[PDB]
């Protein structure tokens, strides 16, 4: 008596379609009640969509399944996803017994939502600390959703992973990395050679 | 909204870890459980009134729990196991269901459990200013926080403007960075960007303090060491606007 589905993680660009899939094996019941849980980033599990009823649908933010009594199945799908979808899926199963509730989760799909990034100006910039000047920070940002972010080699170096940044007053997205360290030697224009970064990248002089 | 207290728990190997939860206010049925790092819910127990329904086999994990009468929810283990360092879920229903569909969930309570507690470390933390390169190229300003060097990795970090927490322009880490990856235990570090107008950065009058909030050790816990006791506490890093 059990739920499986898409291993994951999937990431996908802003727009595009979304498929997660949902197979169930109910031995108890033939026919238990359908659900799929979406945790967002730093949130609560929350209900997303549920069917009770065998071969009937659910609609939510988007989202579509239906409740396939041949297939048995419960598919997740969404036509244009967008960059608030990303979060961690899960399929469940509601059956009934001795009075009680029950219900089995799936392992959980991750779904990393890339956004589309119109007018990109990646740059590598010097920033100063505020009172003291134990180290210097260093920001890449503003470089597309297909660049991605190595982490360090060097164990006197961090390297964070990229972030997007979204400024409520126009619709401006943003991707950024941080990257530090007290290492002597180190420079800004070194610290995210380590990855493969766009050839056009902004390399200024602090 | 059902409530969980504490977000984040830190004990010693051995010691009990109580965690509360309130169910809303006309759902008789609570559900326990716990999540693995694996993003794997395991049920634990479930209370209908005061009373249990079906609990988990104990052999491989002890605990107490109850639900009293106009009393919060909660859950109690009694000798701390490594094992069992894991984010614990409350869920309550209205006892009709449907089966989840009135499952509603809370936030959780992420336990930490620690043979040696001479490794929990509170944060430094770092505010930077944004570059002149980056005003004068596209007009924006980005700040960043750097919350270097604690243990577990139990914090909250959160940008004030003029006083006033913001949300728009912020972006933490998902998730930390191990300082020392190699390591098992090394401490952590987390970083934030919050990027404003060139302008509003220009503008001396304008204040920007980074907070972050650390989950350690309670006052009614034992500390002999050289080193300041790392409690739970608010750690904060300032800086003005610069015309």
């Amino acid at each position: 008596d059990s739920v499986t589905q898409t291993e994951g993680p999937v990431t996908v660009s802003e727009s595009d379609s979304l498929i997660i899939n949902c197979t169930y094996s109910a031995t108890s019941i033939a026919y238990p009640n359908f659900f799929w849980y979406v945790r967002y980033p730093g949130e609560g599990l929350q209900l997303l969509l549920k069917v009770i009823t065998a071969g009937q649908k659910g609609s939510s933010r988007g989202f579509e399944a239906t409740y396939n009594k041949e297939t048995t199945s419960f598919h997740l799908q969404k036509a244009s996803v967008q960059e608030s979808d990303s979060a961690v899926y899960y399929c469940a199963l509601g059956i009934i017994t001795g009075n009680t509730g029950k219900l089995i989760f799936g392992l959980g799909t991750t779904l990393q939502v890339q956004p589309d990034i119109q007018n990109p100006d990646p740059a590598v910039y010097q920033l100063r600390d505020s009172k003291s000047s134990d180290k210097s920070v260093c920001l890449f940002t503003d470089f597309d959703s297909q660049t991605n972010v190595s982490q360090s080699k060097d164990s006197d170096v961090y390297i964070t992973d990229k972030c997007v940044l979204d400024m409520r007053s126009m619709d401006f997205k943003s991707n950024s990395a941080v990257a530090w360290s007290n290492k002597s030697d180190f420079a800004c224009a070194n610290a995210f050679n380590n990855s493969i970064i766009p050839e056009d990248t902004f390399f200024p002089s602090p | 909204k059902v409530i969980q207290t504490p977000r984040y728990l830190v004990k010693g190997q051995g010691q009990k870890a109580k965690m509360r939860c309130i169910p809303e206010k006309g759902h008789p049925v609570v559900f326990w459980y716990q999540q693995n790092k694996n993003n794997e819910f395991k049920f634990l127990i479930n209370f209908q009134n005061q009373e249990v329904l079906q609990q988990i086999d104990m052999t491989e994990k002890r605990f107490s729990a109850e639900c009293p009468s106009n009393s919060p929810c909660s859950l109690e283990i009694q000798s701390s196991e490594a094992g069992d360092s894991a984010l614990y879920l409350c869920a309550s229903s209205p006892g009709q269901g449907a089966a989840t569909g009135q499952l509603y969930f809370g936030e959780g309570s992420k336990l930490t459990v620690l043979e040696d507690l001479r490794n929990v470390f509170p944060p430094e933390v770092a505010v930077f200013e944004p570059s002149e390169a980056e005003i004068s190229h596209t007009q924006k300003a980005t700040l960043v926080c750097l919350a270097t060097g604690f243990y577990p990795d139990h914090v909250e970090l959160s940008w004030w403007v003029n006083g006033k927490e913001v949300h728009s322009g912020v972006c933490t880490d998902p998730q930390p960075l191990k300082e020392q990856p190699a390591l098992n235990d090394s401490r952590y570090a987390l970083s934030s960007r919050l990027r404003v107008s060139a302008t509003f950065w220009q503008n001396p009058r304008n204040h920007f303090r980074c907070q972050v909030q650390f989950y350690g050790l309670s006052e009614n816990d034992e500390w002999t060491q050289d080193r300041a006791k790392p409690v739970t506490q608010i750690v904060s890093a300032e800086a003005w606007g610069r015309a």
